[PDB]
């Protein structure tokens, strides 16, 4: 019951809905852990849903920074908005996969519909979506990653730091 | 390549054999059979090594073999040594 | 009544000879003591230890010529 | 030794680094940004062949880096590679992270991480000079803290000296590190445990990795660089230990 | 005369082990002295002297 | 090729239980979770996803007797049943506990760690389970006591005469049914609307465990020291619907496959067989050096594996069909492997398939205890 | 090839005729002192000593505390667990032994269920254990190896070998 | 100020004066920024004592750089004139380094003492 998972990249979120589940009390075992590195296995078991790009460098830099800090920033706040169906707030909430237990608060209480899950399950499918990358976003249009993997990390430590031109 | 050749043939067998420059040294033992590549380069100090390693203008020679001429404490002991072996061997 | 008297002086024994740090007194760190503590107590260490003496031989020389 | 003899550089065993010949060795790794030393040692430089380009070194010191001091004692298979993408847990500066930079290429990147505050700013320098390290200032505890910035990394060395050092080591193989990975890890038996001695602190976290899942392959005590260090090479399996 | 007096035998008896061992195995003494000089006695390509752990 | 892919054992669930495992309890709403407790008095709450555990206290000085795993319906509050699972030890120094456990399937928050609360008893307890859906214990000791989760003493007194109660279990659907097992080897059905036992039978030796089926809801299977597992209907229980034969020492309990069609039951010989409800012979039989008195078995709640708690100490989990790898398949795949299984059900009766897939191997204990049994009756039968 | 031509060429023979790895030496040992087993010990058990003990009526803990005065912390690798665990039902009582909450035990990624050669890798890694065993083969090995101390058990009570401080 | 960052309380100070002064006795103690940087360079430092007054902070500030690069325990005291007291000379002190020893009567002292500084960073 994983219904939907949010990942988060440099060029802004992504949330996939899971089609299958793999079954929960064999995920130690060599055949499912091969079919998360393989990647013809994994489309079958995820497919990708939705993609909102950041806006710009800054905007990806103070959106960085609120993930770290565990806070929902106003783009994760409307990606979900507009992809998570709208259940009973009593019963039957939708299952959504993060991958920062601290972030779970938060999602819920802007969201009191949804349930996050950072399970060993979810964390599989969080690595194998990121081990797999591009291929997975079916051609949708996303920078480089590296470089902006590049780019990014160098905005997030200078602002920690308070780097400086004096 | 082909082109400063004897100078490198030179030191190259000079590095094989570099157990036996020094009566100090003693160098672990290894055959060290001349590699299929390799660039002899300079060796550039820090500003801060200007007394302590930091070498001269004219002790600065084109090959290791001409700087081992250039020291002096090792051609004594050389030319002693190459004396006695050949009396030995005479 | 035993253990506890008993115990109490070797700990205390220990802890004045100083092998025994004052943070272990419990007979457990009794049980993990050793031949180089005790050998680390004796005079002439002590003497090289605390620079009187230049090598352990220094010492113990030192000691005996009074 | 002193700054003008002749030296002889050559292949070493390991793909990336070289042992320069002379009358006494030494360890280099070709510069990436030449003309400059990051933390003064001696560098050496040849040509290569329009007017011929100079080629810069540089050379490892043994008593400084540990990657280096195992590097000189012989580890069979160390997973750093002329082409492959390295975490880096704990780089204070560049003293061994640009090392492993110039070891990876151009191509490989090197994610440096470290906590504190002044030798990150001194990291931040060295990696804007240098294009394959991003550096990261983030607490390496809490890798999703800083999952954003790193995907799918090839192998990580670790030099925390923190004694939670297994568990910062497992966080962060679990979470970024590819299968059949490549895991180094730096011990510092006195900093993990102070009153045992350092074969039972070795002996113990070697068993801490075989449950972390990491099936660990080799072990190397380097002693003339270092006092009871250790460095373990092991392989992340993640799947099948056995 | 390192009969004459034991103490003496066993100092000079430990002075010669000591060197010994450190033919045995690599041992740990201070650090860097000087500056860098370079491994004064060689670097082996092909010894990998590590302890393997097999299956 | 299904003789040469059957690889049953899959794995154990950490390093065990210290002295033997007598009480196992899936937890009936979710899927990695179930609750083990063994005669050290030491409980443990394991995450099979991970085979680890999330806990392990040390419950009782005696014997764990019962386990159950559930959620309470306090009045005082509502315990989150989202970040704590909870879990009910019986045990035979007249004590029934019940403890909270920290469980992470959801991450959605960020103390109150064990034993919430403690029944005393009067008698020593010997089963346990819980009416679902209304968070109400029945525990059997020396006469069946109905308890509420709110209430320190028992609520309700059920019991035929002065006899003890060896087993109990509720049954899935029309929850109100409570089946029960003694040791004047009786069984008795009660009826918690009525709140009144309602009718008994007896065999000829007492029957060690009862599970309903849950998917006919009036249907019951019981493990019988008689080497044998007896189903029966609820309404007419002057007759047993089957029985099941292939054990060769006392069978120690009965578990049905949600899906409601296949039975394993553990004997206190060495083994594990797993039956069809409509054959009444066994289907497959698990077994291993290191496996013993297998005393609790159950099925899984995706009705892909077996657990089975065994007195060496161990929690080990087999795979329910030993072919049937976890791995996602391609459509391509799937076909051929569905065309496999039709094709042999065709032809399952001709000689040489039959030869064939059904040459398992199996221990030389138990082979000659078959032949022994199988000489005795034919010995009963021609003095008939 | 002959054999009036190889006499022959024995004859003429005759006539005419007249990446490697050396592990390295563990930083524990003096020339075969092993000054890294120091109170505390940690002593790797092996299923004859289980048995063994059982057959003299030794408590594993306190005897080992008798043998070297001493806290000794004993492990279990898998391979000795499993080993109990095939020998069965006659050895029920070794086993409900060995899995006491006191010996630790430490696991290992390695193929099978051979404790001879299990054992003898870990000690050949690592020595700052010591070895329990009545195994004959096994000691032989032990012995072979370098400042490794085996405390088999024997007589009434345990006994230490190549300890230095064996008081 | 955060700049001097691991600042001792009085206990803690306390110790550490007293082992300062026992390392100044049995002379396994340097004293000065220069020389303390030079023993941090070599490699030879058990730890870093420095005092939190000085007139300005940054010219001794520089050390911990060094120190907290090659994993060096670093701790400020309140004043640089009970520092030289403490140091045993007639000057007031600003930086002193307790450097390495095996063959120290203060051993076990000096590791108390790290520990705490350790526990404090
Ligand atoms: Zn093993």
């Amino acid at each position: 019951p994983i219904e939907y998972l949010l990942f988060e990249e440099p060029t802004g979120y992504a949330v996939f809905k899971v089609k299958l589940q793999q079954d929960d009390i064999g995920s130690r075992l060599k055949e499912v852990q091969e079919q998360i590195n393989d990647f013809g296995a994994f489309t079958k078991l995820i497919e990708l849903v939705s993609f909102a790009p950041f806006k710009g460098a800054a905007e990806a830099l103070e959106n960085a920074n609120d993930i770290s800090e565990g806070l929902v920033s106003e783009s994760l706040k409307a990606i979900l908005d507009l992809n998570l169906p709208k259940a009973s707030s009593k019963k039957k909430n939708i299952t959504l996969a993060i991958s920062d237990k601290n972030l779970g608060p938060s999602i819920k209480e802007e969201f009191p519909y949804v349930d996050c899950i950072s399970n060993e399950l979810a964390q599989d499918l969080i690595r194998g979506v990121r081990l797999h990358g591009e291929k997975l976003f079916k051609g949708l249009q996303s920078g480089d990653l590296e470089r902006a993997q590049l780019g990014l990390g160098h905005a997030y430590s200078r602002a920690k730091v308070k780097f400086s031109v004096q | 390549d082909d082109n400063m050749r004897r100078e490198v043939q030179r030191d190259l067998l000079l590095i094989k054999h570099r157990a036996a420059l020094d009566p100090k040294r003693h160098y672990k033992k290894q055959r060290w059979e001349v590699p299929e590549r390799f660039a002899i380069g300079t060796i550039i100090e820090d500003k801060s090594e200007f007394y302590s390693s930091r070498m001269n203008r004219k002790e600065r020679k084109s090959t290791i073999l001409e700087t081992l001429m250039g020291d002096e404490a090792s051609n004594k002991y050389f030319k002693r040594k190459y004396n006695e072996i050949q009396e030995k061997s005479t | 009544p035993k253990r506890l008297f008993e115990g109490n002086a070797l700990i205390r024994r220990l802890v004045r000879v100083g092998v025994l740090s004052e943070d272990k007194k419990k007979l457990d760190y009794v049980l993990a003591l050793k031949v180089e503590d005790f050998l680390e107590r004796r005079l002439q260490t002590q003497v090289y230890k605390l620079g009187l003496a230049k090598s352990v031989h220094h010492a113990r020389v030192l000691i005996t010529q009074r | 030794a002193r700054g003008g003899a002749k030296v002889v550089i050559e292949p070493h065993r390991h793909a990336g680094v070289y042992i320069a010949r002379g009358k006494e060795d030494l360890l280099v790794t070709k510069n990436m940004a030449p003309g400059e030393s990051v933390y003064g040692e001696k560098r050496i430089s040849v040509e290569e062949p329009v007017p011929p380009t100079k080629v810069e070194y540089r050379v490892w010191n043994p008593f400084r880096s540990k990657l280096a001091a195992g590097i000189m004692g012989g580890l069979d298979e160390l997973f750093i590679a002329p082409g492959k993408k390295v975490l880096y847990l704990g780089a204070a500066s560049g003293t061994s992270v640009s090392h492993v930079s110039d070891v990876v290429g151009p191509e490989g990147v090197v994610y440096a991480v470290e906590f504190s505050h002044r030798p990150g700013r001194e990291l931040i320098s060295m990696a804007k000079k240098r294009p394959n390290i991003i550096p990261i200032i983030e607490d390496a505890r809490h890798p999703q803290k800083y999952r954003m910035l790193i995907g799918m990394v090839d192998c990580v060395f670790a030099d925390v000296a923190q004694p939670d050092q297994a568990r910062i080591i497992a966080l962060n193989s679990h979470m970024f590190l590819k299968d059949q990975g490549g895991v180094v890890i730096s011990i510092k038996a006195n900093c993990i445990d102070s009153t045992v001695d350092a074969e039972t602190v070795f002996a113990r976290e070697v068993q801490k990795l075989r449950e972390e899942r990491i099936k660990p392959l080799e072990q190397l005590t380097l002693e003339p660089y270092e006092r009871d260090h250790c460095i373990v090479v092991g392989r992340y399996m993640r799947s099948g230990l056995k | 005369k390192d009969n004459r007096n034991s103490r003496v035998k066993k100092r000079k008896k430990y002075q010669k082990a000591q060197k010994k061992l450190k033919s045995v195995r690599a041992v740990y003494s201070g650090g860097q002295s000087g500056v860098y000089e370079g491994e004064k006695t060689g670097i082996k390509k092909g010894l990998t002297r590590s302890v393997k752990f097999k299956n | 090729l299904e003789r040469m892919f059957a690889k049953p054992f899959v794995g154990q669930l950490g390093y065990g239980h210290r002295d033997g495992v007598y009480a196992i309890a899936k937890n009936y709403g979710s899927l990695n979770k179930l609750a083990t407790g063994s005669a050290d008095g030491v409980i443990k709450y394991w995450n099979m996803s991970t085979r680890e555990e999330f806990v392990s206290f040390k419950a009782h000085y005696g014997l764990v007797t019962g386990l159950c795993v559930t959620q309470p319906r306090f009045h005082d509050k509502k315990p989150d049943l989202k970040s704590q699972n909870f879990m009910l030890s019986c045990s035979d120094d007249k004590t029934v506990k019940l403890w909270s456990i920290n469980v992470d399937d959801y991450s959605n928050k960020n103390n109150e760690e064990g034993l919430i609360r403690t029944f005393d008893g009067e008698s020593a307890f010997q089963g346990i389970d819980s009416h679902r859906e209304n968070s109400t214990f029945a525990t059997g000791g020396a006469k069946i006591h109905l308890w509420d989760v709110n209430r320190l003493k028992p609520v309700s007194d059920l019991s035929w005469g002065a006899d003890n109660i060896t087993s109990l279990k509720f049954n899935q659907n029309e929850t109100d049914i409570l089946a029960s097992t003694g040791s004047d080897n009786s069984i008795v059905l009660y009826d918690l609307r009525t709140n009144s036992p309602t009718q008994k039978i007896v065999q000829t030796m007492r029957t060690n465990a009862i599970c309903w089926n849950p998917m006919e809801a009036f249907n019951f299977v019981t493990a019988n020291e008689d080497h044998n597992a007896y189903y029966y209907d609820m309404r007419n229980l002057s007759r047993s619907l089957n029985v099941f034969k292939d054990h060769v020492s006392a069978v120690m309990d009965v578990d049905f496959s949600p899906t409601g069609d296949e039975i394993v039951t553990g004997s206190y010989d060495k083994s594990i067989r797993i039956y069809k409800t409509n054959h009444g012979h066994s289907r497959e039989i698990y077994h291993t050096k290191r496996m013993q008195h297998v005393f609790q078995v159950k099925y899984s709640m995706d009705s892909k594996y077996i657990i089975s708690g065994s007195d060496d100490g161990n929690v080990r989990l087999w795979r329910s069909k030993a072919w049937e790898r976890s791995n996602v398949k391609t459509t391509r795949e799937k076909n051929k492997l569905e065309y496999d299984e039709k094709l042999k059900e065709r032809f399952r009766h001709m000689p040489e398939i039959k030869r064939i897939s059904r040459h398992r191997h199996v221990p030389q204990v138990i082979k000659k205890a078959q032949e022994i049994k199988n000489i005795e009756l034919s010995s009963i039968k021609r003095r008939e | 090839a002959k054999k009036t031509r190889k006499f022959g060429l024995v004859k003429r023979t005759l006539n005419t005729k007249k990446t490697r790895n050396i592990p390295q030496v563990s930083s524990a040992l003096f020339f075969q002192y092993n000054q890294a087993i120091k109170p505390p010990y940690q002593v790797l058990i092996d299923t004859n000593f289980i048995n063994f003990s059982i057959q003299k009526k030794v408590d594993i803990v306190r005897g080992m505390m008798d043998c070297l005065l001493a806290k000794c912390n004993p492990l279990i690798t898998d391979c000795v667990m499993a080993e109990l665990e095939k020998l069965g039902p006659k050895y029920r009582i070794a086993l409900k032994l060995a899995r006491d909450p006191r010996i630790k035990r430490l696991s290992c990624s390695h193929k099978g269920t051979y404790a001879d050669d299990c054992l003898v890798h870990r000690v050949l890694q690592h020595k700052c254990y010591i070895v329990a065993t009545n195994d004959a083969g096994l000691k032989q090995r032990i012995r072979k190896i370098p400042g490794i101390p085996l405390m088999s058990v024997g007589g009434h009570a345990y006994v230490i070998e190549k300890l230095p401080d064996v008081f | 100020n955060p700049k001097a960052f691991p600042l001792a309380d009085a206990a803690l100070t306390q110790q550490i004066l007293d082992v300062v002064q026992q390392a100044a006795n049995l002379r396994q103690l340097k004293k000065g920024a220069n020389e303390a940087t030079k023993t941090l360079n070599r490699g030879i430092s058990e730890f870093i004592i420095m005092a939190a007054d000085c007139e300005p902070i940054e010219i001794l500030l520089h050390l911990p750089l060094l120190c907290e690069d090659k994993n060096v325990p670093y701790v400020f005291v309140p004043s640089r004139v009970a520092l030289g007291r403490a140091c045993g000379v007639s000057r007031p002190v600003i930086a002193a380094s307790i450097t390495t020893n095996d063959a120290s009567a203060i051993k076990t002292q000096i590791y108390a003492v790290k520990d705490k500084i350790e526990t404090l960073l």
